[PDB]
């Protein structure tokens, strides 16, 4: 039916985290 | 009714983002300087015109992209897409440093149109248009800075290309070649500025430790009912302890809130002033007593000298590959060095 | 009920569907050699 | 390299696992 | 390096040290869940 | 009996300026280093900053204006040594080494220090809640960065800040060309705190004069609208909530009163705490972000950036503060 | 309308895991395939230069700068 | 030089005795509220 | 006994992964808790065990 | 029970402060915090020894937890050559697996547990208002510390000893047989003046007086324990402090920042208890060591030395605001008016030598994303030394804890006075003082 916000928001969270990380692992290389 | 009266009607109505008249002017120009700015800093370099890469393509980090400005051999021109240095050729276009000329007009005409926002939704809503006389000051300044001073200068080359490394060379550029701090129009800025953060956090701070208690909850921010009529916080308990404390205190709930719109909004405009005074040179450089003492005593030294060699050593060892079109070869011999003095 | 394509939807997408694109074409330049 | 990712993403899905689980459950969570 | 048996946990020690700071995500996607009452 | 007397003096509410016991501290201190810093601005001798025997004069009788004039921090002989007026053989030597520098800077950030306590007694004395001179150590942190922490971390009170305005200056060029400072991202976070707090401060202004309820007539000044301690709220916080929601969007607008003072508070406070822990953490050579060379192309040549051109005007203000 | 119940729904997120990863490819394969330097005209890490002279191809001329880039262009 | 490093000593112990006695001296009961 | 002492370390591992996602798991969840202890008390005396085990391995190795 | 707003009066940010009238959860909140603490301890240990290369010096590997393992002797030998990594694993390895318990005490304790302890127990069961019980376990805990504290006297004494760094040679792991037990000595230091030549309790410089100094803080430390359980608070200190576990917190707060800046500049100046082979040279070490061998080169091909403020002989130029600097590899060259010329001439050893070029090299100078030398240098050297990471870090958290003291000690006596939720429109006090004016 609905999804739960909370599960919304910590993949969103996530993807967030992994984006930057990803910039930051270019930027070291 | 007519057509006219129809349109309005649905220009204001109420939405989740209010559109208005002004909308018109405000979010198409608003929406395409944010994306040139982005487009620009993701794919666009600065190769052509500063000799810089500027692009995240060209492996550039987020401090380190910019916009950049057009060439200097470009003058003032505004650079138009279909304009005789483009020919509507896109990627010329953006070789050249029209994006800049993009963002920058673009920009100017947004900010015109989130003033006339400010103006219309005041209008509406039934309250005085402050909020628009305020935002005179940012739009002061942004029209100082972006369009006056390269205005008043060769080019759209010495303005503050949109980034964040570029608007710090800006800075060290308006240090070492104007002497900027040492301006009095500038330093009514940083008053206004660094009052106007002071303001902010004592205002807060003094609100939100003069608190009535209206709940019995630890945390007092749901005590608060925004259609209540009383005050929230004590104003004879916070002008007791900063008469105490400080000397002086607000009395008037009224006055200190049209001081905090009155300080940085001065202070920018003041500041507006001196950047237009540098867009013609007319510098706070020096003083002329002091030079005259230091060139007949060779003793004499303060730290006002000191800086000036400071900006000497700024101009020269950043003029070359800050101004290559100028073509500047300075042998190493003729740097100022300070064991050389 | 609720209609679907409004304002709030064309400025939503105007900021969205670009912010992805450039998300995707900047991970593409992470995978670059320099 | 696939193997350092690969565990951190298990840890980091672990934790929310935690929380997923105890939410199903219906537990003192 | 590490003692020579202990050479397939590798990875696993190097997101070692990164776990005490989920521990404070962990809170508040434990606070999501019961929506910050 | 006397001393039960003194204590009710000293912690008494009805003084016009409150004392309290951070006050019998703070007063001696701050009005030594007042004393010190109005006859060393106007008539101290010039100060051997460096060993070099070549001094800087700061004094307004030696020739400076009021943009010119500092006083002079102590010399770089002396380091960190504590440098009172009895540790020199003469009061003119003390004067050549610039110890009125190190008496003014520990008297004020003595005095200072005790003005935060002090604004906490007062809170307590009349009730209120304690927070303010949280708030104050955001300013103080960054009085201590500059006068403190960094001549610690460098090894001389030779490299404090100047008390002057054209000393300040030189601080700051002087820290930018060692520390590149700008691209430090919590001196970015310092510019975000001051901006944001003048940019907050204009705002809340405007807001709330924009709403201000209507009491007078043109032919007065609107200020009479209000009066001291009236119990009524002066302004529509409504109405101002809905003009700042209709131009952004309304859950970008407080509809609390306290959250949104809380805000501002919370705000320029934070972010100079971290330019003031910048300073402190570049006073142990922990330094801005260096983009140097981080471009090159296929054949090695290094295409600059604009972080490059930041380097070069670095490296000329480097080589021109030196010897 | 509101946004949380919009993105709590599982249709909004049907389309979506179809959009977003399409607009996601889209701007990776602008970059990987080398369209974007034709585009905007950004040069590519072994075109900033030419063959031997390391001159930057900076614009002298405002009403021919486009032919002065052309000409550079022409060069590599 | 000396007889003013008894002086400043004299000064600095008389505020600091001064501070220490007096929140030694039953402060938390100097509140309008409670004690 | 390499083998078996990396055996051992990878049944820790597993055992404590187990543990880390399955006794908070059900603490917080207090129905038909009698089975959950023993299952609580077997998996530390397990883990505990497997620690030693894993420590005189490596000094077997 | 106590887990929302209007049941406890706190929002979910200020959720911890739930805890306070619980003692069993704010015991399991502690233990699996000290899980936490433990777990980083281990788990960097070991990500730290996955990537340490033993011939490498440490300080030049981004290292900070394996060095203060060296410094207690473990794993290395002379001139702090490591000559065994195997100690470093079983310290991360006991730290995780330790922690691995501490964290199943304090789940267990924060969920399973009984949420107060005053019904179960009489002994673990306290009031924050009891008195009698806070210094009780203030007692137990300063016999704890002081345990503690004669842990280190017996791995220095007893089981190995401590890297000397000022050992002959270049330093050596030594065992510690006469400490400096005289309290005259011990606490000159403590009443030693914290600016430049004297540098208060930093200044130490040997590990006699360490040794000396952390038996007297045992058995100092056990002594305040013993005091602590056998006595109730005097009257004086019941009208003193507030009595509360803010104010606690609040009291405890302070003394961290304190300590966290002491720790900042001990790291910073110290290269005794923090030697220069492990954490590298101080900032005044590296100087004096580029001083020492621009003098060395120059006199190999008088251009480096001054007089200093009080008559010694000391390096010459910007290195002179570091003429305080001592250091094993230069305190053989200085004599009794300072540097002697005919030292620095045909009395230095290779290994000083060495050391002064290493440490020259390696000047306490770097950038945020790890980059060496001055800000003007190009991205070339990736290092910045352990000694500027530990000394910002710890500014940074005994700043902040300052304002956490700040905080909590304004709330705690606000909150015993009873005016933490706001002024009483009721009665509001400055209405009824008299006006100012
Ligand atoms: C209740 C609190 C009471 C406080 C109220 C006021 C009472 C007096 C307090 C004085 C405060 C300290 C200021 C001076 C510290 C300083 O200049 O000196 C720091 C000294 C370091 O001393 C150095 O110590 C060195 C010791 O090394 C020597 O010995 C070593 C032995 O290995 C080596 O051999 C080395 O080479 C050799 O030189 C040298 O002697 C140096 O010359 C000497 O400068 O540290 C020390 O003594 C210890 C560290 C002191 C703390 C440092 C300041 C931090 C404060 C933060 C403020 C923020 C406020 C925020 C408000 C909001
Ligand atoms: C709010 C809307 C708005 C506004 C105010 C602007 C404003 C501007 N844009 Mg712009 N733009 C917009 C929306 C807008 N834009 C949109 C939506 C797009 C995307 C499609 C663009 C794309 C764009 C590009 C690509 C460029 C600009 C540029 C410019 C600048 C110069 C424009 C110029 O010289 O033409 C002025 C033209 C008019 C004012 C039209 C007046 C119409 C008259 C009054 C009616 C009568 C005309 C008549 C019927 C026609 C007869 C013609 C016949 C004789 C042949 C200017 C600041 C240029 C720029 O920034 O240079 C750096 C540029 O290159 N724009
Ligand atoms: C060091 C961090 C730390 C610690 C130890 C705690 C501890 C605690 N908090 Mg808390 N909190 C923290 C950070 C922390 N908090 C932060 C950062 C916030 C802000 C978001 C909060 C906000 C907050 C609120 C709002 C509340 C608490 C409450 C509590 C207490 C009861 C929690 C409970 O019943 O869990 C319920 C949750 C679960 C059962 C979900 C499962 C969680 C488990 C423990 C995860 C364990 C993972 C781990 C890997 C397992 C290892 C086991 C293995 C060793 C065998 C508990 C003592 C509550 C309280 O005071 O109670 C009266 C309360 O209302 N906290
Ligand atoms: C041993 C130290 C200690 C302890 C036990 C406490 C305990 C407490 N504090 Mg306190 N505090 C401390 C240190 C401490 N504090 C310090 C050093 C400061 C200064 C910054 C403060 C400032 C402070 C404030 C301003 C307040 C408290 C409050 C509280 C109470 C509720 C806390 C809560 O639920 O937080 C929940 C936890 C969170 C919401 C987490 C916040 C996240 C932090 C700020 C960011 C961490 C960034 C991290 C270090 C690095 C980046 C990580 C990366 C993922 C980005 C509780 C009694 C509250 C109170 O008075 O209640 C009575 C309150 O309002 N504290
Ligand atoms: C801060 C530490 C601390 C404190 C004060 C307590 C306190 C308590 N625990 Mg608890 N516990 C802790 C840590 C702690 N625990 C840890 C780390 C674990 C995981 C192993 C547990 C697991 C645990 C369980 C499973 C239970 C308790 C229970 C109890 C209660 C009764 C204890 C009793 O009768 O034992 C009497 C005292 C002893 C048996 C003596 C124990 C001596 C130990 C084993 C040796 C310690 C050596 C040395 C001093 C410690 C050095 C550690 C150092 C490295 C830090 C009491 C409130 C019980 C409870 O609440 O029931 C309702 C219960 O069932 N605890
Ligand atoms: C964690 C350590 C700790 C803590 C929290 C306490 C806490 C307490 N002790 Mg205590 N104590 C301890 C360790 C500790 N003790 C140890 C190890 C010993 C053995 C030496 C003692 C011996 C002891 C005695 C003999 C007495 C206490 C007392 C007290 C109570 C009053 C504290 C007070 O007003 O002192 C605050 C200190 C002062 C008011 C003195 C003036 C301090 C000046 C102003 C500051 C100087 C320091 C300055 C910052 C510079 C630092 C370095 C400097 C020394 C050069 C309080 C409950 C008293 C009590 O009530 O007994 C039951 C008491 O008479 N303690
Ligand atoms: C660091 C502390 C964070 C800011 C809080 C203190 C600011 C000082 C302002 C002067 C006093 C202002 C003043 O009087 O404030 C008072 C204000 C309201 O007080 P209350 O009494 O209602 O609540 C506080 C306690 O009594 C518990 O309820 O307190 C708060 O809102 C505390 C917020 C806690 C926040 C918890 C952690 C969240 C951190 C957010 C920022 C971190 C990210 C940084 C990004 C780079
Ligand atoms: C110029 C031009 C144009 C235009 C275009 C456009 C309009 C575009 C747009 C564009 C866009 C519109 C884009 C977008 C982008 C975005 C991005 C790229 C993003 C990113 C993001 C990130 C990175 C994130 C971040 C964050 C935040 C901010 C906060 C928190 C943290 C984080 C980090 C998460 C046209 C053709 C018309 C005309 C011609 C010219
Ligand atoms: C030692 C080791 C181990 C252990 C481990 C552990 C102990 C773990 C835990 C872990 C954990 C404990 C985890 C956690 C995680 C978490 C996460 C991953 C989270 C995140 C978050 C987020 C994403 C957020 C979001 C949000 C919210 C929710 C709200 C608001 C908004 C935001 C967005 C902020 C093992 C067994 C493996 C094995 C052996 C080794
Ligand atoms: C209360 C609570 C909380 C918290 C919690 C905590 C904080 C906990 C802790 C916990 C912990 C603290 C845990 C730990 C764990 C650990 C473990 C489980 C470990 C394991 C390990 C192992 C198994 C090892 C292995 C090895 C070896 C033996 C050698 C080398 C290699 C390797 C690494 C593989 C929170 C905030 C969430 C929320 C509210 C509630
Ligand atoms: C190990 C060692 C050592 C030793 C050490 C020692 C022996 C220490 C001790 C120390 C000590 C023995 C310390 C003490 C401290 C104290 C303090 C820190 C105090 C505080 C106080 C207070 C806080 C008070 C307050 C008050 C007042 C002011 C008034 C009234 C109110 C009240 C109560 C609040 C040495 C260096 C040789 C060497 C190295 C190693
Ligand atoms: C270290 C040990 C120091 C203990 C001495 C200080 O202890 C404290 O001293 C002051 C004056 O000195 C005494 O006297 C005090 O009485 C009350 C305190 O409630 C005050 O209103 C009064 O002004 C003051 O004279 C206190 O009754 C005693 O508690
Ligand atoms: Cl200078
Ligand atoms: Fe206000």
């Amino acid at each position: 039916g609905r999804i739960p916000l909370w599960i919304v928001a910590t993949v969103a969270g996530m993807g967030v985290i992994v984006i930057v990380g990803l910039f930051f692992y270019g930027a070291y290389a | 009714r007519g057509w006219f009266d129809i349109l309005d009607d649905w220009l204001k109505r109420d939405r989740f983002v209010f559109v208005g008249w002004s909308g018109i002017l405000l979010f198409p120009c608003a929406y395409l300087a944010l994306g040139g700015w982005l487009t620009g800093t993701t794919f666009v370099t600065s190769w052509y015109t500063h000799g810089l890469a500027s692009s995240y393509l060209e492996g550039c980090n987020f401090l380190t992209v910019a916009v950049s400005t057009p060439a200097n051999s470009m003058g003032h021109s505004l650079l138009l897409l279909w304009g005789p240095e483009a020919q509507g050729d896109f990627t010329r276009w953006c070789q050249l440093g029209g994006l800049w000329t993009f963002i920058a007009l673009h920009g100017a005409f947004g900010l015109i149109g989130f003033m006339l926002r400010q103006f219309e939704i005041a209008r509406l809503v039934g309250v005085r248009p402050y909020n628009a006389i305020a935002f005179s000051a940012p739009i002061a300044v942004f029209v100082s800075v972006f369009l006056i001073y390269p205005l008043g200068q060769s080019s759209w080359f010495f303005a503050p290309s949109f980034g964040v490394a570029a608007i710090f060379r800006f800075l060290l550029f308006f240090q070492g070649f104007h002497n900027w701090t040492l301006n009095p129009f500038h330093m009514m800025g940083v008053a206004g500025v660094l009052g106007g953060a002071l303001l902010c956090a004592i205002h807060g701070a003094t609100v939100e430790n003069t608190l009535f208690q209206d709940g019995e909850g630890a945390s007092t921010f749901r005590a608060f009912n925004p259609t209540q009529a009383e005050e929230t916080y004590s104003m004879v308990t916070a002008n007791r302890f900063w008469s105490q404390i400080f000397g002086i205190a607000f009395s008037n709930k009224r006055w200190l809130h049209f001081f905090m719109l009155f300080v940085p909004v001065t202070g920018l405009w003041m500041s507006a002033i001196g950047v237009v005074g540098l867009a013609l040179n007319l510098r706070s450089y020096d003083f002329i007593s002091q030079e005259i003492r230091a060139a007949e005593d060779p003793e004499f030294e303060t730290f006002y000298t000191k800086n000036l060699l400071l900006n000497e050593g700024i101009r020269a060892w950043m003029a070359p590959q800050d101004q290559p079109h100028e073509n500047f070869v300075f042998p190493e011999e003729v740097l100022p060095r300070g064991n050389a003095l | 009920s609720y209609p679907i394509f409004t304002v709030r939807w064309v400025a939503v997408h105007t900021l969205a569907v670009p912010t992805i694109f450039f998300l995707g074409a900047i991970a593409a330049m992470q995978f670059i050699q320099r | 390299v696939i193997a350092q990712l690969t565990m951190i993403a298990m840890i980091g899905i672990a934790g929310p696992m935690i929380i997923f689980l105890l939410a199903v459950r219906r537990g003192n969570l | 390096k590490l003692p020579e048996a202990y050479a397939i946990f590798d990875p696993l020690v190097d997101v070692l040290p990164v776990i005490p700071v989920l521990f404070l995500a962990l809170a508040f996607v434990w606070q999501a869940a019961v929506g910050f009452r | 009996n006397l001393w039960e007397r003194f204590c009710n003096w000293v912690t008494s509410t009805d003084n016009r300026l409150y004392v309290g016991w951070f006050g019998v501290i703070m007063i001696p201190t701050l009005l030594a280093a007042t004393i010190c810093f109005v006859i060393a601005f106007i008539a101290a001798p010039p100060v051997d900053i460096d060993g070099i025997r070549e001094p800087v004069s700061g004094s307004l009788l030696y020739g400076n204006n009021i943009i010119t004039g500092a006083v002079v921090p102590s010399s770089n002989a002396i380091g960190l040594h504590f440098y009172p007026i009895w540790e020199a053989a003469s009061l003119d030597e003390w004067l050549y080494n610039g110890g009125p520098y190190q008496l003014i800077i520990f008297h004020f950030l003595l005095g200072a220090s005790c003005y935060m306590g002090r604004q906490w007694e007062l809170s307590y004395r009349l009730g209120m809640r304690p927070w303010i001179c949280v708030a104050y150590s955001a300013p103080l942190a960054s009085a201590f960065a500059v006068f403190l922490i960094y001549p610690i971390g460098q090894g001389s009170f030779s490299d404090g800040m100047p008390l002057g305005i054209s000393g300040t200056f030189n601080f700051m060029i002087v820290f930018q060309a060692e520390h590149n400072i700008l691209m430090h991202p919590f001196h970015q976070l310092g510019v975000a705190g001051v901006f944001g707090g003048a940019l907050f401060c204009a705002m809340h202004g405007s807001l709330v004069t924009s709403s201000l309820i209507r009491e007078t007539t043109e032919t007065e000044s609107a200020n009479y609208g209000y009066k001291f301690g009236q119990e009524e709220e002066t302004y529509n916080i409504v109405a101002a909530h809905g003009y700042f929601g209709r131009l952004i969007f309304q859950y970008a607008s407080f509809n609390n009163s306290r959250s949104l003072h809380f805000f501002l508070a919370a705000w320029p406070v934070v972010g100079v705490w971290f330019t003031a822990l910048g300073i402190s953490t570049m006073a142990f050579n922990l330094n801005g972000f260096n983009f140097n060379h981080s471009v090159i192309d296929a054949k090695g040549n290094v295409i600059n950036t604009w972080a490059d051109i930041i380097n070069r005007a670095n490296l000329g203000m480097e080589v021109m503060h030196e010897r | 309308r509101p946004f949380s119940d919009i993105i709590t729904s599982v249709r909004y997120w049907v389309i979506h895991s179809i959009t977003i990863p399409a607009l996601f490819i889209a701007g990776w394969l602008f970059v990987s395939t080398g369209l974007a330097y034709d585009v905007f005209g950004t040069p590519r890490p072994d075109s900033y230069y030419a063959q031997e002279q390391r001159s930057i191809p900076l614009v002298t001329d405002r009403f021919e700068a486009k032919q002065q880039v052309e000409t550079f262009l022409e060069q590599l | 030089m000396e007889t003013l490093k008894i002086t400043v000593y004299i000064v600095v112990t008389f505020f600091v005795l001064l501070f220490v006695f007096g929140f030694l001296s039953g402060d938390p009961a100097r509140n309008p509220k409670r004690k | 006994m390499t083998i078996l002492f990396q055996l051992a370390l990878a049944a820790l591992v597993i055992l404590s992964f187990v543990m880390v996602i399955g006794v908070p798991v059900a603490y917080a969840s207090p129905q038909d808790w009698d089975r959950s202890k023993q299952l609580i008390f077997l998996g530390s005396g397990l883990w505990i065990a497997l620690v030693l085990v894993v420590g005189v391995l490596n000094f077997f190795v | 029970t106590n887990r929302d707003q209007e049941s406890s009066g706190f929002a979910w940010w200020a959720g911890n402060a739930r805890l306070i009238n619980l003692s069993g959860k704010l015991l399991g909140a502690h233990v699996a915090h000290a899980g936490l603490i433990v777990f980083w301890a281990g788990a960097m240990t070991l990500f730290e020894l996955a990537h340490f290369i033993p011939e490498k010096p440490m300080y030049e590997q981004g290292l900070i937890l394996i060095p203060h393992i060296a410094t207690l002797g473990w794993g290395v030998g002379p001139g702090g050559e490591v000559v065994d990594t195997f100690p470093f694993f079983v310290v991360g390895v006991v730290h995780l697996i330790s922690s691995a318990v501490l964290g199943f005490g304090g789940v267990y304790h924060a969920i399973r547990g009984p949420e107060t302890l005053e019904e179960y127990s009489s002994f673990f069961g306290y009031d924050w208002k009891d008195k009698n019980k806070m210094t009780t376990i203030l007692g137990f805990h300063l016999i704890v510390l002081g345990i503690g504290a004669l842990l280190l006297v017996a791995k220095a004494m007893f089981f190995g000893g401590l890297y000397d760094t000022w050992a002959p040679g270049g330093g050596d792991v030594r065992v510690i047989t006469n400490p400096t037990l005289d309290p005259r000595v011990i606490f000159g230091y403590l009443l030693k003046s914290p600016f430049g030549g004297e540098g208060w309790i930093v200044s130490v410089n040997n590990l006699e007086d360490v040794v000396g100094g952390h038996i007297w803080i045992g058995l100092i430390c056990i002594a305040g324990g013993i005091w602590h359980i056998l006595t109730t608070p005097f009257g004086w200190a019941r009208r003193a402090f507030i009595w509360s576990g803010e104010a606690y917190l609040s009291y405890s707060l302070g003394a961290l920042s304190m300590m966290g800046f002491i720790a900042t500049c001990f790291v910073w100046f110290n290269n005794t208890v923090y030697p220069s082979e492990f954490y590298g040279p101080t900032g005044p070490e590296a100087s004096q060591a580029q001083a020492m061998t621009f003098l060395i080169r120059d006199q190999k091909l008088g251009k480096y030395l001054m007089r200093s403020p009080t008559g010694e002989i000391i390096f010459g130029g910007e290195t002179m605001r570091f003429w305080d600097f001592r250091g094993p590899w230069l305190e053989p060259l200085r004599g009794p008016n300072g540097l002697d010329l005919n030292k620095i001439k045909n009395d230095i050893q290779p290994w000083q030598e060495r050391r002064a070029a290493e440490y020259m090299t390696h000047a306490p100078l770097g950038s945020l994303n790890s980059v060496g030398g001055v800000a003007t240098e190009i991205n070339s050297v990736n290092f910045v030394s352990p000694r500027s990471w530990l000394a910002t870090s710890h500014f940074v958290l005994a700043f902040f804890f300052l304002v956490g003291h700040l905080w909590h000690a304004g709330r705690a006596r606000a909150a015993a006075a009873g005016f933490e939720k706001g002024i009483d429109r009721e009665s509001e006090p400055v209405l009824s003082m008299p006006s100012l004016d």
